[PDB]
RNA sequence: CUUGAGUCUCGUAGAGGGGGGUAGAAUUCCAGGUGUAGCGGUGAAAUGCGUAGAGAUCUGGAGGAAUACCGGUGGCGAAGGCGGCCCCCUGGACGAAGACUGACGCUCAGGUGCGAAAGCGUGGGGAGCAAACAGGAUUAGAUACCCUGGUAGUCCACGCCGUAAACGAUGUCGACUUGGAGGUUGUGCCCUUGAGGCGUGGCUUCCGGAGCUAACGCGUUAAGUCGACCGCCUGGGGAGUAC
RNA sequence: GUUUAUUAAAAACACAGCACUGUGCAAACACGAAAGUGGACGUAUACGGUGUGACGCCUGCCCGGUGCCGGAAGGUUAAUU
């Protein structure tokens, strides 16, 4: 995450970075872990992908 | 014996002893019954991250084949070296020259 | 317990515990370099610092520093020497040479050990603060540069460093918190002892605490007059130190030299 | 008075409150705001559009050097992260660089359980 | 596992015959090394037990090859178990 | 591919973030994808590559 | 005798195991600089921390635990389980030309050994988290959920305890029996001109036919058709309790 | 095991074990007007002081009072000028 552009503008780029981290990962954190409860609902959301 | 691959990167302000601490080793290796079929050095250059504080260091290879036994006498006088700021040396993968 | 090798353990038979015995020093019996030891705990004239008797002594022993330096000492073997438990091994050196030292771990038939500035860093022997790295493990280094003092207590007794300080000055003892020390000192580098060395129970009082020391059990025991608390029908309530030393913590040692050492914590 | 001309802006974005510091270059504090001083509190900050009237602040105790220029640092999400920036873009002042130094471990400590209701 | 050197070597000592990697003589005496020279890996680690689930395998996998011998050639048993100074 | 010198067909498997691209968006047949990531890792030691990017 | 089983050769993939190193991100703490009246928390709040200067911010240091991304419907393991990079010691699985042994095999009461977590003993360690415990709040009450703290413990060594919805709730071994789409790994082959295309083995997902099933559903990795050996069940409560 | 020599031998003292606390070595502490000595020719796995008294299962709530430990910004405050 690094930013920088010439031509004073608030364009933005920023979410651009905000695709691999950001508040996602954030979350992902916060409150408590997981251990089984991931290793379940990670295989179960799974077979949501498919249709 | 087995072959193998050190990269060792020497702290940047004594770059002059590099030249040294490779006719050493190599010399050992030779001594040793092994062989050395790999060689560069890459000398100074800027690093991802302040690794060992500054931000650039001394690079050099090898990839030689001395036995196993020789090779780790080298982490020794490589940890007690505070010239050498990180030490790095995987296994035989069989014998890798030239290219790099 | 939890390394090589594990310490006997008697069994039931007559109120028998742990006792202390080694792997092996063979031999039964010491070299010549030794006095003839005082006796008692009293100083010229009244006890002092009460508690202190039995039998069973003598057996000096000595070397510390080791002045001596670049010159290949052997360990001849391992040996037992009293009151201190630290072992204490031989050591031949090439010119018919023969001190003591504290006998580090790994140590044993024959082994390296140098002294001086510049020699193999493993546990053989004494080295100047200075040409030592990180020393997580140095030894019984002095708090001047000439002497031995420090951590003799060997057994298990470590010291760590700090990779490079500067100024001249470091080390961090066990307890002993934080403490800077001249670094033109230096360091047996090893730094061991055996723990376990200290890892039974003396047993039962007599044939295991007799022969040290006296009772140094006094507690209440009453008496308004032996001690600063005493009488009552049958129990204490109040203050209970011998000659208000205060024994609520309290600390010492103020002012004066030294007294130049950090960071020292409370929890 | 010291006129530090330029320096980095950081924005501690977090839940139950925001806080941007406008810092100098090397990273002294020259002025901080916050979204708990900025009037309203108890939680009715927290948004976006409170924040921004928070970190606006800044410009009323760090204008007393001259910033012509500086970076942000957004750490930490929450409602905060993108009002910051904008409001110090109205402010009048101007911007070198933008980027988020929120605190993403590599599976190190044990978040807190917490939370079950 | 074990090296060529040895492996390769060994069979050319009990083998009735040339290159004859099956013979029992040979496989079950191959058996042995690479169970003698584990024991001093075992000696160290200890809780190494995956590794000595193998080390159970090949021992008994041994013991099934020598049950055989026994039932083939009375012989051959008695004429292996002591070049290999088994029975212990 | 096994490797780490070879760092010049690393870092277009990254990103301004220098964290390892996915497989997702790459099909590197699978048995590649392990190899690829193991570099990156090990090579990141030889500060050859960067682990992070804020520091 | 050779197709079962096994040995040898040469390769392949792997978070299989034991030991030792080492790296980077983050937390907490200690110190110091900047700076100033809030911070933290909740549904709100309050306890708590702040003018003895917090929070924020920046510099340096100490320490412990776990390794983002890759990471997957993925892989390895007998099971339990096993994720950073490096080295050392080590086990198993699979393929292929083959060469070799020659039924040396399958199962297995008793027996031996391995066993998540919690717990136990001795000695270490202790950042974060967190039974107990203590405050604040909620409530009719709240010995709870929530909030501020926090001890054992969680971590290491070595020894003990042997349980789990220890689950596929489905014993191990072998032979048969329509198909479809996919994953992962080996190998042969094809203007190998390619991402690639055609086969032939291992392991593994999802759909599903015959059949099986009380139904749900299982369906070549069977709960279908059979064979060998072992464990187990015989109404609910009382009770996995008493002795 | 020890104790009231000469009315008390005990459930009392001690004990090994446990815990708290202090001590960085010219150690804490003690004898001493001092020099000096003991602690110790030991050095935190060491030495002292306090309490409990093998071992087994354990050791709950209270820091208001007194004592001790840390802070020491502000109030009060000695000699001294
Ligand atoms: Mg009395
Ligand atoms: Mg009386
Ligand atoms: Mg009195
Ligand atoms: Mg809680
Ligand atoms: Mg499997
Ligand atoms: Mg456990
Ligand atoms: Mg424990
Ligand atoms: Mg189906
Ligand atoms: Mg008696
Ligand atoms: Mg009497
Ligand atoms: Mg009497
Ligand atoms: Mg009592």
């Amino acid at each position: 995450i690094k930013v920088r552009e010439n031509e004073p503008f608030d364009v933005a780029l920023r979410r651009f970075k905000r695709s691999c981290e950001k508040a996602g990962v954030l979350a992902e954190v916060r409150r408590r872990e997981f251990y089984e409860k991931p290793t379940t609902e990670r295989k179960r959301a799974k077979a949501s992908a498919v249709k | 014996m087995r072959h193998y691959e050190i990269v060792f990167m020497v702290h940047p302000d004594q770059s002059e002893q590099v030249p040294g601490m490779i006719e050493r080793y190599t010399a050992a290796i030779t001594g040793a019954e092994g062989k050395i079929h790999r060689l560069e050095d890459w000398g100074r250059r800027q690093l991802a991250y302040p690794i060992n504080k500054l931000h650039k260091a001394h690079y050099v290879l090898m990839n030689v084949e001395a036995p196993q036994e020789v090779i780790d006498e080298l982490e020794t006088t490589f940890r007690f070296n505070d010239a050498v700021i990180r030490s790095m040396v995987m296994r035989t993968k069989h014998a890798v020259t030239e290219a790099s | 317990v939890k390394c090589k090798p594990t310490s006997p353990g008697r069994r039931h038979v007559v109120k028998v515990v742990n006792p202390e015995l080694h792997k092996g020093k063979p031999f039964a019996p010491l070299l010549e370099k030794n006095s003839k030891s005082g006796g008692r705990n009293n100083n010229g004239r009244i006890t002092t610092r009460h508690i202190g008797g039995g039998h069973k002594q003598a057996y000096r022993i000595v070397d510390f520093k080791r002045n001596k330096d670049g010159i290949p000492a052997v360990v001849e073997r391992l040996e037992y020497d009293p009151n201190r438990s630290a072992n204490i091994a031989l050591v031949l050196y090439k010119d018919g040479e023969r001190r003591y030292i504290l006998a580090p771990k790994g140590l044993k038939a024959g082994d390296q050990i140098q002294s001086g500035v510049d020699a193999a860093i493993k546990p053989g022997n004494t080295l100047p603060m200075r040409n030592i790295p990180v020393g997580s493990t140095v030894h019984n280094v002095e708090m001047k540069p000439g002497k031995g003092g420090q951590l003799a207590r060997s057994a298990g007794t470590y010291v760590q460093i700090v990779a490079r300080d500067g100024a001249y000055v470091t080390l961090r003892l066990r307890s002993g918190e934080m403490r800077k020390v001249e670094a033109d000192c230096r360091a047996t580098l090893g730094e061991v002892g055996n723990a376990e060395h200290m890892l039974r129970v003396l047993g039962k009082a007599g044939a295991a605490r007799w022969r040290g020391v006296r009772p140094t059990v006094r507690g209440t025991a009453m008496n308004p007059v032996d001690h600063p608390h005493g009488g009552g029908e049958g129990r204490n309530f109040g203050k209970h130190p011998v000659t208000p030393w205060g024994v609520q913590t309290k600390g010492k040692k103020t002012r004066s030299n030294k007294r130049t050492d950090k960071f020292i914590v409370r929890r | 008075r010291k006129q530090v001309s330029d320096g980095v802006a950081h924005i501690h974005a977090s839940f139950n409150n925001t806080i941007v510091t406008i810092t100098d270059r090397q990273g002294n504090a020259l002025g901080w705001a916050t979204a708990g001083g900025s009037g309203f509190r108890g939680s009715r900050k927290s948004t976006p559009f409170a924040a921004q009237v928070a970190a606006e602040r800044c410009a009323d105790a760090v204008k007393e050097y001259g910033i012509k220029n500086l970076e942000v640092m957004v750490k930490g999400p929450g409602p905060g992260r993108e009002s910051t920036i904008r409001a110090l873009n109205a402010a009048g002042f101007r911007i070198t660089n933008i980027t988020d130094v929120t605190p993403i471990p590599h599976n190190g400590c044990r978040p807190p359980k917490k939370r079950r209701v | 596992s074990l090296s060529t050197e040895a492996t390769a070597k060994i069979v050319s000592e009990f083998g009735r015959d040339a290159n004859d990697t099956g013979s029992t003589e040979v496989q079950v005496a191959l058996l042995t090394a690479q169970i003698n020279h584990l024991q001093g890996h075992f000696a160290e680690h200890k809780k190494d037990h995956h590794s000595r689930r193998g080390l159970l395998r090949m021992v008994s996998q041994r013991r099934k090859l020598l049950d055989y011998l026994k039932r083939k050639d009375v012989a051959r048993y008695t004429r292996l178990i002591e070049r290999l100074g088994l029975r212990r | 591919e096994i490797d780490y010198k070879d760092i010049a067909t690393l870092k277009n498997y990254i990103t301004e973030s220098g964290k390892i691209v996915p497989s997702r968006i790459t099909g590197t047949r699978a048995k590649y994808q392990r190899q690829l990531a193991r570099a990156i890792k090990r090579a990141r030691y030889l500060s050859l590559l960067p682990y992070t990017d804020r520091h």
